[PDB]
């Protein structure tokens, strides 16, 4: 049913994620773990984003989306939530769409491509496919391994969340 | 999408 | 020496703060915000010159683009410092935009480097680049980062908080 | 350049 198709969804596009392998000399690309987008940048059709779209009734949520389209004649983007439920291609500004990364850095050879310890960022929660905003816990230390994280959550007296496993696909910037 | 509960 | 960092601190000061407008997102180089996609810098600008040595050690300077060439797709940049023999032949990857206005964090505080966050800063009283720590973002639009330096006079490591300009902290491009 |  629903539930166990994204759940499956979510382990398929983090696990095909491919790992980027440079030669000496080379750095990490933009979209690599964590090196940012270009400035300008412009996710193509079928990329993987998150999406910052409101309800009908109001809360905004950052979803886990897919570009559908963009228009340099507005500057919009139109993406489809990576839910069928979720009926409604939503149009949006850049400043609401968030690249994932197209490569996970491995921790063995590009670790300047991971977030720092103590970093800010938004993280898939589990079981969902929402974005929240996070702490780095622990870095991954091979290339298969998650990030853990602490997630903000008010209903623990210090605010945080235990740490929380989220794959290098689904963790982002928080700016 | 399904969000936090 | 002494004059050198005089037109070095001037440099940090005068960057333009982005005003830009409500409504609006920071440009290619307003702080953090990364260069465009296949961005060549302009002979005049500022940037960060990885230059090996003769026995390859490998360093981040402040120096000025000369030049770029179609032919090679290299660029000339001058050693800042102006001494003895400062024009260095380098490739792109080896060159990084410095930023072109400050951000100014009471509008546009998404483009500036957060906690916690790896970048190549300069050193105080110096003209290179090295590895640090975001310790914290400015608050007012004239104030510096603070950051911890990688230091291994420490035991733990890191430099106590030092303060470096918004021109002079870029994304971190190089492996410790 | 002037180092560290």
């Amino acid at each position: 049913g629903r539930r166990g198709v994204l759940m499956t969804l979510l382990q398929q596009s983090a696990m095909t994620l491919p790992l980027w392998i440079g030669k000496p000399g080379d750095k990490p690309p933009p979209l690599c773990g964590a090196i940012p987008a270009s400035g300008d940048y412009v996710a193509r059709p079928g990329d993987k984003v998150a999406a910052r779209v409101k309800a009908v009734d109001g809360d905004e949520q950052w979803i886990l989306a897919e570009v559908v389209s963009y228009s340099h004649a507005t500057n919009k983007y139109e993406v489809d939530d990576i839910d069928e439920e979720g009926k409604e291609r939503h149009t949006l500004s850049r400043r609401r769409v968030i690249p994932l990364p197209q490569w996970k850095a491995n921790p063995e050879t590009d670790p300047e491509a991971l977030f720092q310890k103590e970093q800010l960022v938004l993280a898939l929660y589990p079981q969902t496919t929402c974005f929240y905003r996070a702490l780095i816990h622990a870095p991954p230390q091979r290339p298969q391994d998650d990030y853990s994280v602490l997630f903000e959550d008010t209903s623990y007296a210090d605010g945080y969340s235990p740490p929380l496993n989220v794959a290098q696909r689904y963790v982002v910037a928080c700016k | 999408a399904r969000t936090k509960q």
